[PDB]
């Protein structure tokens, strides 16, 4: 019905040297242009052809800088499909100038007293992309009066539903409530799940504002939803698909009533747990069906009634029926499946009741996750083995994920080793063997672990105070070891500081020795671990005197003289002032064991869950 | 000794994957390109060290090359490899693009596997190697290609005949000077290098005689001969070689031996960072009045022999930015203005030597000199002349062919002197 | 030749179908496409069956790209390769040694255990061979052996004929013998190569002087690892450096200096050629950093680090690191930096005056780092340090804090070498605490507060504000708050008492470091002890560093001396820390 | 919600863009050439909703067509993955054994019957009879 368009789409597509692209875009610039610069605008085939040829070249990288006065002069213009093209223009081509934008809500309070079904619905539509706060100002209580005060059809009703569920998500501030519990709670009880659908969406997100506000809705919803279950595809037959029974609306009852508590009630609930029950006992049978979509949509609402379970934990024979589900269901051949059920049973992992029923099932994990190429998966097990690790299945978890994590990325490495080092707090009571554990970790990079997890791990060993002479001895161990890693210098390097002399009666205690061997490492670090190395040195000598004489003549080298920050010049000289010059009392009256730190929580915990996502 | 060779264009992709070692992984590759490849910022090297891995990834064009490695190996050889490699894609087929690349693969892979080998790179001689490397052995080839392998002569040496025996030089003297613009050379230095285009037969080894020690000392003897404390000629500040002369040879009696192949090569690169012979006396200066108006004083006072005669001659005399009132001064050429960088272009058909042509440049302006100020762009002259600036030139040339019959006078010898000055450039 | 880049979509039948004619053209066609996959990288083994039966042929580039795919899709299907070994076995009976030596290279591309005993006398025979490519190849195979499995009295008696190979007249085999050998090296009993001897030295010397650039940097690095007994010999041995300058140099020049500075540690009045190096130095060095800009990069890499080890003649080069607009931001910084460490006292006036010119163009990073050049003179000649003062100050006035930043820093450690001379600006500072956003500069202000707390008596009220900086703060800006309240209570014990009991009781119980905490634990049990003894220490002068300046490790620099030339050393950061 | 929903074909560009929020150029253009990247690399045992370092999309490709709807978190994959499976039925069924070129002079229509059943980044409508009944009455609106 018009021509530059569909000649222009035409010879465009087959334009390829973009330089053509451009020239053609020059021709129909020209053309547009001059037409409404000048030429002036015809109504119905001129206007339609340069607007969508305007729309479609804005979205092809490009921008119109006018016709918007005029495309309000669109929605004043007798086909729909100029109208329509106004309505996307402006719904696509965010505006500016409020007298467009007032002449634009003007015209929607005009679609509105235009009560047909397309001019609302599309208002509705610009209204919640555009989502200008004029509207829901004008409208705060007028789409109420829109999808309410006034029920007659499903389409256009949850076109305003999804409208102003746009604007109250936000902006809700916008919204006065009050009550309108009875209308919405009714439709739930409509059949016509058009409406009932978005309505439940929106109440939904009113619940998360209100869950008190509805427990009305409790009853009748658990009617309706057993019905749903109980009443799955026999008729309403569009409102079915692949005989489903209402996958999206069940499932967004079923987690609105996530929100509300655990099962209390005997009858009502009674009734869900004879939902329950039909859920699980339909599940299990296999599929008369051969397409996978109707698999999908089982096993959507399975998860969802599943969640809507979870968390509970209060119902030990379902939990039961859970576990042997989630057995079989890592077996299935696509890694989505299996995946999934992964993220549902990490999710459930934390069952005291069924904590030891999925520990079962710890080889299972173990072969997969080894056996996996792929990581997603295998966090999710680690979060399952997370929640219901203990001291026993420990001893070898640190074995096999450790075997696991040598090879691995390199973040996620540090999470891992932290949230496992953790865990083993949460279970150190094997201090010594928990300490070898740590040296292991260490061995295996020890360069990459952050201050507060070390630092962790010396106050629990100054707060230990049962394995300070096996510990200070092993550090000694790995002291000897000739590689370096800076974090096991700092940290052994203190502990021997302290607890050197646990360990002495032997030759290679011999602080001559440890002490040059430091020196060669003295200078060759990061600032902070020379303070350290600092303060462990001025241990040295007042808890083994026997190095002092050599102390004191290297503590005074012109490079701790030169060295060239403040700081260390400072600590240099505190030390210096004081072995160089000593009251040779004051060493020990400041020299103090460093008594078990006071307590604290572990904020390695908190801080692993900031950087939890 | 090193792993994947990747060349890449534009988008991203391979233009090859070309790996020398197994520690070399999918992985890594892919990494490589969506993070070099494609970075939100734009300030980079042409090494790269991601988690201690190294990664010599260059664009030496519009197409780019990845050379990664994780191994401690000298860069700068690297480097020669990667410039040895598309120089001799261009030599074998000029242009190098997504064609010149496709059409070539197969030469290009085995090449690339032979001239290095796990990593380990081998030598580029092609002292035949096109011949065989072409874009199927005899007994005779067999034991030929053996030998000439075993043989240790390259570039292009076997014997060759040639109806004439003839080369063609051009002494190229770039002029690298930076001069006060009040007047006063700040920079006086020359960048040169012995192109030698030759069409001879047999594999004669040439000497050759350029005035040293001292300023300068078969048919044409010379037409400028070096009269005695003649033309620049000065101990070479740097004198830079190619792979057929003999250092040794120098180094000992400060003359190399050199067999150059045939046709077109640059025999050796030299710089003198001294003497030199200016051709103009220009004080190019700018002054400010208030903050208003700046004003440029440009007097090119030309200084050659007036038999030169320098052509185009367009000097870059750029404009305050700020623009209100101009005013103009002319004495000889064309007045040509340049909008978009702000300039002056005083551009002059032709100029004899030991000419002036003074432009002076008064531009109307708005306070922006602060803090941050007006940048003062260098006015430079820019035109054509050929020149022997330092003049040190042929002090003797010794070819033969000392094989069979072709002798010195059986050859005939040629050079050019082509000056190079488009440094020329001082307003600050 | 020509590009295919096409594998999906059921083109693999298509790719049969064309596989379904043995003619030569489906054939070709079919191998291009399949190079397409092996490029973009997907598997094609499933026509290994193909491969092979078409494999049967006579063809040259077929046999190639058959070596390349079986090669590297037996990568990743070693089950099929007992196809490949008969071939390989054809070709080593295929008299092209060019041939054999591609057919070798392919081979020895793999190893796992079968092929090697496949080859082994065949290998030995290729050692056993006459041809440069052949036994090139075979040394080069036999280093591709040392991949895995390098421990077999097999391989080492290969390692035996190889090691007399070292002995070699052919260029190409004894060439890539060192290479070789010079990278087995990298095996590490630490007892490699055992064939060093003066003789062996002369001889691959002579070997370099007349063997590609190749053997040449071999040989050099080489080397590199063997230590001369005195200078004589290393006399002779910068006698035959002599003629190593102009090459293909810049490898050869980097690792002929390593070479050279090995050897280059007795006096020049030992030896004048040691002097005559030094002076003749410069113009090559110049031509390093008159080559190509990531070439003359690696030169200024190297550049710094000569200056570092050796502070000498290019003292009057500075002329090199001129900057200029052309030159690029990195290199304009370099440029300025070693101008800064080429100090001339002549020029610092006009130099200074390019500074603020520099200061007065448009990027922040050079700004900063000529600030801190600029401090850096402040902290050279105190002439300089006057206009440094002004230049500064009036960059203050600027009033761009980030330059200001590092600035405090800056004048924190001058006044550390020169205190007590303009405080006058401390005023200025004291404003300038509502910016602080570099724990360097916090530190330096409060730095300043243990300075001259005494002097500063308002410090007061700003140090019970800055008490709402206690968390969130790295811990080196505690312990500076920590000591300088210390230096005030012992300079004005009169009113630091609430400050210092606050304060020790929050950062020992606050505390996470052991060194903090205990250090609060010595504050006090000195201060309750005898601050009339911990001012003796304390507030008893504490001498200067006397001009660091961005010093180097020397050991570091010592080392890396082994690697002037390699990664490490232009990198300037260890060969340890990266592998 | 529904972040966006992209189309690309296997001539790469993005063939239809339809989004929920306020991407920008930048924003937008990093999504196509990220996700792009991805669904290239992404083989053939993978799912149809891959997350991108901080959430996903349900994503469905096709030899030529490549189907990308953003999501977060939370949204149950399978359900919006048959709800997509869906929409495709009806294109193709209405739009008749669809090539490029068809959309290329009916591409609004696609985008305004998406805005029909699918609304402010959710479902707005699923009825598949309906769906082309309402369709095909109303693809007769001028």
């Amino acid at each position: 019905g018009m021509r530059g368009l569909a000649v222009f789409i035409s010879d465009i597509r087959n334009c390829k040297s973009k330089e053509a692209e451009i020239k053609r875009i020059n021709k129909e610039l020209a053309n547009i242009r001059s037409k409404f610069k000048g030429d002036k605008a015809l109504d119905g085939y001129s206007k339609k052809k340069y607007v969508c040829k305007l729309l479609f070249i804005f979205l092809l990288g490009h921008d119109i800088d006018f016709g918007h006065m005029e495309a309000v002069n669109l929605l004043s213009s007798n086909r729909y499909t100029e109208k329509q093209i106004g309505y996307l223009f402006i719904s696509v081509l965010v505006n500016s100038n409020s007298e467009l934008i007032r002449l634009i809500n003007n015209a929607i309070k005009n679609d509105l007293a235009s009560r047909n079904p397309t001019f609302m619905g599309l208002a509705l539509h610009c209204i919640a992309n555009v989502g200008s706060r004029e509207m829901a100002e004008a409208f705060a209580g007028e789409i109420p009066k829109i999808l309410v005060a006034g029920d007659t059809m499903d389409s256009v009703k949850q076109s305003a539903a999804l409208c102003l569920l746009r604007l109250y998500r936000t902006s809700p501030d916008l919204v006065p409530m009050g009550d309108w519990t009875s209308r919405v709670v009714h439709l739930l009880n409509d059949q016509h799940l058009g409406v009932v659908t978005a309505a439940t969406s929106l109440i939904t997100t009113l619940a998360q504002k209100n869950p008190e506000e509805f427990k009305t809705s409790v009853s009748l919803a658990v009617s309706r939803l057993s019905r749903i279950v109980t009443s799955a595809s026999t008729d309403l037959q569009d409102y079915t698909y692949y005989f489903v029974p209402a996958p999206w609306l069940s499932v967004k009852l079923l987690r609105l009533l996530q929100c509300y508590p655990p099962p209390e009630d005997p009858a009502v609930r009674g009734r869900l747990t004879e939902c329950l029950e039909t859920i699980l006992n339909k599940a299990q049978e296999p599929p008369k069906s051969k397409k996978v979509q109707h698999s999908n949509a089982k096993n959507a609402v399975l998860f969802e009634a599943i969640s809507l379970i979870i968390h509970h934990d209060s119902e030990p024979n379902l939990l039961v029926r859970a576990c042997n589900q989630l057995g079989q269901f890592l077996q299935h051949r696509e890694t989505n499946l299996r995946y999934l059920a992964l993220e549902s049973m990490c999710t459930l992992a934390s069952s005291e009741f069924s904590h030891e029923a999925v520990k079962t099932h710890i080889e299972t994990v173990i072969n997969a996750l080894k056996t996996e190429r792929d990581v997603s998966v295998r966090q999710r097990a680690v979060d399952l083995l997370y929640a219901m690790c203990d001291r026993s299945n420990a001893q070898q978890i640190v074995a096999e994920m450790l075997s696991y994590l040598e090879t691995a990325d390199y973040s996620i490495r540090e999470e891992i080793v932290l949230k496992v080092a953790i865990l083993a707090e949460k279970y150190a009571v094997d201090y010594t063997w928990y300490v070898d554990t740590i040296l292991n970790l260490i061995r295996i990079a020890g360069d990459y672990v952050s201050e507060e997890v070390w630092y962790r791990v010396i106050q629990i060993v100054i707060n230990r105070d049962d394995v300070q002479g096996y510990a200070a001895k092993t550090v000694f161990e790995a002291l000897q070891a000739p590689a370096c890693h800076e974090n096991l210098v700092k940290v052994g390097g203190y502990i021997l500081g302290e607890f050197g002399n646990l360990i002495a009666g032997d030759p290679r205690s011999s602080p001559l020795i440890q002490f040059n061997l430091l020196h060669s490492k003295f200078h060759l670090c990061s600032v902070p671990t020379r303070a350290l190395l600092l303060s462990t040195y001025i241990k040295f000598v007042n808890l083994f005197p026997e190095v002092k004489a050599t102390i004191q003549d290297v503590l005074r080298s012109d490079s701790q003289l030169k060295n060239a920050d403040v700081e260390l010049q400072q600590r240099a000289v505190e030390y210096l002032r004081l072995s160089t010059v000593a009251s040779t009392d004051i060493l020990a009256t400041v020299l103090e064991e460093m008594p078990p730190f006071p307590e604290r929580e572990s904020s390695i915990l908190a801080k692993l869950k900031k950087k939890k996502g | 000794m090193i792993g994947g060779l990747f060349i890449y264009n534009h988008k991203g992709e391979v233009l090859i994957s070309r790996v020398y070692r197994d520690d070399i992984g999918r992985n890594a590759v892919d990494a490589f390109r969506v993070n070099v490849i494609h970075a939100r910022q734009q300030v980079r090297s042409p090494v790269t060290n991601i988690a201690r891995t190294s990664f010599f990834h260059v664009k030496r064009s519009n197409i780019w090359l990845a050379a990664v490695t994780k191994q401690n190996v000298n860069a700068a050889m690297v480097f020669e490899f990667l410039y040895k490699m598309c120089d001799v894609m261009a030599a074998y087929f000029g242009k190098i693009s997504e064609e010149n690349i496709k059409n070539n693969f197969v030469l290009i892979y085995e090449l690339l596997d032979e001239i290095l080998d796990f990593g380990y790179p081998q030598n580029s001689e092609t002292g035949a190697l096109k011949t065989f490397i072409t874009q199927h052995q005899t007994k005779e080839e067999q034991s030929q290609i053996t030998s000439q392998v075993t043989g240790q002569i390259g570039w292009r040496r076997e014997g060759i005949k040639y109806r004439r025996n003839e080369l063609f030089l051009d002494v190229l003297e770039s002029v690298n000077l930076l001069m006060s613009p009040q007047g006063q050379v700040l920079s006086a230095h020359v960048s040169g290098r012995v192109v030698m285009k030759s069409y001879l037969s047999g594999m004669p080894e040439c000497k050759f005689g350029m005035n040293d020690k001292i300023v300068i000392e078969s048919m044409e003897q010379k037409l400028i001969s070096e009269e005695d404390l003649g033309k620049q000629s000065i101990a070479i500040d740097d004198c830079t070689f190619h792979q057929c002369v003999r250092l040794s040879k120098f180094d000992s009696e400060r003359s190399i031996s050199f067999i150059p192949p045939d046709g077109e090569f640059e025999l050796m690169r030299y710089r003198t960072t001294k003497d030199i012979i200016l051709p103009f006396r220009v004080i190019p200066l700018v002054r400010e009045v208030g903050r208003t108006k700046l004003e440029v004083k440009v007097v090119i006072k030309s200084n050659f022999k007036p038999s030169l005669l320098a052509q185009k001659i367009e000097v870059r005399i750029p404009t305050p930015l700020n623009t209100s009132g101009v005013q103009v001064i002319c004495m000889k050429g064309k007045a040509k203005y340049k909008a978009s960088e702000n300039a002056i272009v005083w551009k002059i058909k032709r100029m004899a030597g030991m000419k002036e042509s003074q432009i002076s440049a008064e531009i109307e302006l708005l306070p922006t000199n602060d803090k941050k100020k007006w940048a003062r762009p260098p006015i430079s002259m820019n035109f054509e002349v050929p020149f022997a600036p330092s003049g040190l030139k042929v002090r003797y040339l010794k070819v033969f062919e000392p094989k069979l019959n072709y002798s010195d006078h059986d050859v005939i010898k040629w050079v050019r002197y082509i000056g190079r000055s488009g440094i020329y450039e001082t307003r600050c | 030749s020509k590009y295919f880049t096409t594998n999906k979509k059921g083109e693999i039948f298509e790719l049969k179908a064309e596989l379904n004619n043995e003619k030569k053209e489906k054939r070709k066609e079919a191998v291009k496409k399949v190079i397409a996959a092996m490029t973009v990288g997907k598997d094609v083994s499933s026509l290994f069956p193909d491969v092979v039966n078409c494999m049967q042929t006579d063809n040259l580039e077929l046999k190639k790209l058959v070596y390349l795919y079986l090669m590297n899709y037996a990568k990743s299907q070693p089950d099929m390769a007992i196809m490949a070994v008969n071939s390989f076995v054809k070709d080593c009976e295929d008299p092209n040694p060019l041939i054999r030596a591609l057919a070798v290279r392919t081979m020895g591309c793999i190893r796992v255990d079968k092929i090697t005993e496949y080859l082994c006398e065949p290998l030995r025979k290729c050692l056993k061979d006459e041809d440069p490519y052949v036994r090139k190849t075979a040394a080069v195979c036999v280093a591709k052996l040392h991949d895995i499995n390098a421990q077999m009295v097999e391989d080492q008696g290969f390692l035996d004929s190889l090691r007399d190979l070292i002995a070699d007249s052919n260029p190409m085999v004894v060439a890539n013998a060192v290479a070789a050998l010079s990278e087995i090296s990298e095996s590490h009993p630490n007892s490699n190569l055992l064939d060093l001897n003066p003789q062996n030295i002369n001889k691959l010397l002579t070997a370099l002087n007349e063997c590609t650039e190749w053997g040449q940097i071999f040989i050099l690095d080489c080397l590199s690892n063997y230590n001369p007994k005195d200078d004589r010999e290393a006399q002779s041995i910068c006698e035959r450096v002599t003629p190593r300058l102009s090459h293909a140099n810049s490898a050869v020049v980097l690792s002929a200096v390593k070479v050279l500075m090995k050897f280059l540690e007795l006096l020049p009045k030992d030896s004048d050629y040691y002097n005559m190096l030094l002076k003749k130095l410069a113009p090559p060095l110049v031509t390093l950093l008159s080559g190509e800009p990531e070439v003359q990069y690696v030169a200024l890499r190297n550049i710094n680090l000569i200056v570092q080890k050796r502070p000498e003649i290019l003292k009057q080069e500075i002329k090199v690191f001129f900057v200029k607009y052309n030159d690029p931001i990195y290199v304009k910084l370099e440029k300025l930096d070693i101008m800064i460490r080429l100090a001339s006292q002549a020029n610092i006036a006009q130099v200074l005056a390019e500074l603020k010119e520099y200061a007065t163009e448009v990027d922040v990073d050079f700004v900063r780092k000529a600030v801190r050049a600029i401090g850096r003179c402040a902290i050279k000649v105190e002439q300089s340090a006057e206009r440094c003062v002004s230049t500064l100050l009036d960059l203050i006035q600027t009033k761009v804090n980030y330059v200001v930043q590092e600035a405090i820093v800056v004048i924190r450690d001058i006044f550390r070498k020169y205190p007590n001379k303009y405080e006058s600006i401390i005023a200025t500072l004291c404003e300038n605490l509502d910016s602080l956003d570099e724990p360097d500069a916090r530190a330096a202000m409060i730095w300043i507060v243990g300075e001259y707390a005494e002097r500063i008596d308002n410090a007061d009220e700003l140090l019970e504000s800055f008490l709402e900086g206690f968390h969130d703060e790295s811990t080196q800006v505690q312990l500076t708050l920590l000591t300088a309240i210390v230096k005030l209570f012992l300079k004005k014990p009169s009113e630091t008492q609430e400050l210092v009991q606050q304060v020790l009781s929050l950062a020992t119980q606050d505390s996470d470091n052991p060194d903090l905490r205990d250090r609060g634990y010595i504050y006090w049990r000195l201060l309750s002890t005898d601050p009339v003894t911990a001012k003796e220490v304390v507030l008893s002068e504490k001498p200067l560093i006397s001009e660091e300046t961005d010093l180097i490790e020397p050991t570091l620099l010592d080392e890396l001396i082994c690697h002037i030339g390699s990664l490490a050393s232009v990198y300037h950061k260890p060969p340890n820390a990266f592998v | 919600m529904i972040r966006f929903i992209l189309i690309q074909n296997r001539a790469g560009k993005t063939r239809l863009a339809k989004w929920y929020m306020q991407f920008d150029d930048d924003e937008k253009q990093k999504l196509i050439e990220e996700v792009h990247a991805v669904v290239t690399v992404r083989d053939a045992k993978h799912t149809n909703f891959v997350e991108f370092r901080n959430f996903k999309i349900i994503y469905r490709r096709y030899a030529g067509l490549y189907f990308c709807i953003c999501v977060d978190v939370n949204d149950n994959n399978l359900a919006y993955l048959e709800a997509i499976h869906n929409f495709v039925e009806v294109l193709n069924e209405y739009f008749h054994n669809v090539c490029e070129l068809d959309l290329v002079f009916n591409f609004y229509k696609v985008y305004t019957v998406v805005d029909e059943m699918f609304l402010a980044g959710e479902i707005r409508e699923t009825s598949q009879t309906k769906v082309l009944k309402q369709l095909l009455m109303l693809q007769s609106l001028e």
